[PDB]
């Protein structure tokens, strides 16, 4: 059927203009921190608890294990 | 009891307005004119 009518609504360009530009802003920071914590993770991290050495007295940022958090 | 003749005729009139409103509602073949654009 040749039936088609038009549907009264309102605007959704804003609304959808507005998520996308929150969306893309989100993502531009998001993306590249998901992917710098994910190699630091993979190929560095994980730090290992061990004895403090005689004589040796540790920095202040050597009593953490996270490599980010170091 | 009834219609009165005034109540008849803007009845009418207001049944013919509204018609040709409701007729003008309806969508012509190229109505939703799409912009393309693409980046087991
Ligand atoms: C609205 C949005 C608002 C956003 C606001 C901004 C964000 C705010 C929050 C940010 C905070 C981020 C954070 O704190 O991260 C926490 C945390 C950080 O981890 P960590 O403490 O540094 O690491 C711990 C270890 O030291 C290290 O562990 P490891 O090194 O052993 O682990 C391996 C390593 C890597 O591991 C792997 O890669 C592999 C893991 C799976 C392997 C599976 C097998 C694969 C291999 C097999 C297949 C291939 C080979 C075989 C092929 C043949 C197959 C036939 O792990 C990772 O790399 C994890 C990456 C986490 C990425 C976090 C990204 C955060 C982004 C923040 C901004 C977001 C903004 C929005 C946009 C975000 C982007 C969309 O990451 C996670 O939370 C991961 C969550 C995993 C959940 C698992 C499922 C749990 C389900 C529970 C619920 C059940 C009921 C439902």
């Amino acid at each position: 059927h040749g039936k088609r009518l038009f549907i009264i609504k309102p605007s959704g360009f804003y609304d959808r203009r507005f998520l996308k530009l929150m969306r893309f802003y989100i993502l531009l920071t998001g993306i590249p921190v998901a992917i710098g914590i994910t190699l630091v993770n993979v190929f560095i991290g994980e730090a290992e608890l061990a004895d403090i050495p005689e004589g040796y007295v540790p920095e202040h940022w050597e009593y953490f294990k996270h490599p980010i958090s170091r | 009891s009834g219609y009165t003749p005034d109540e008849k005729l803007r009845l009418q009139q207001l049944r013919e307005l509204r018609r040709r409103w409701l007729k003008d509602q309806e969508l012509s073949p190229r109505e939703p004119v799409l912009p393309p654009r693409r980046v087991t």
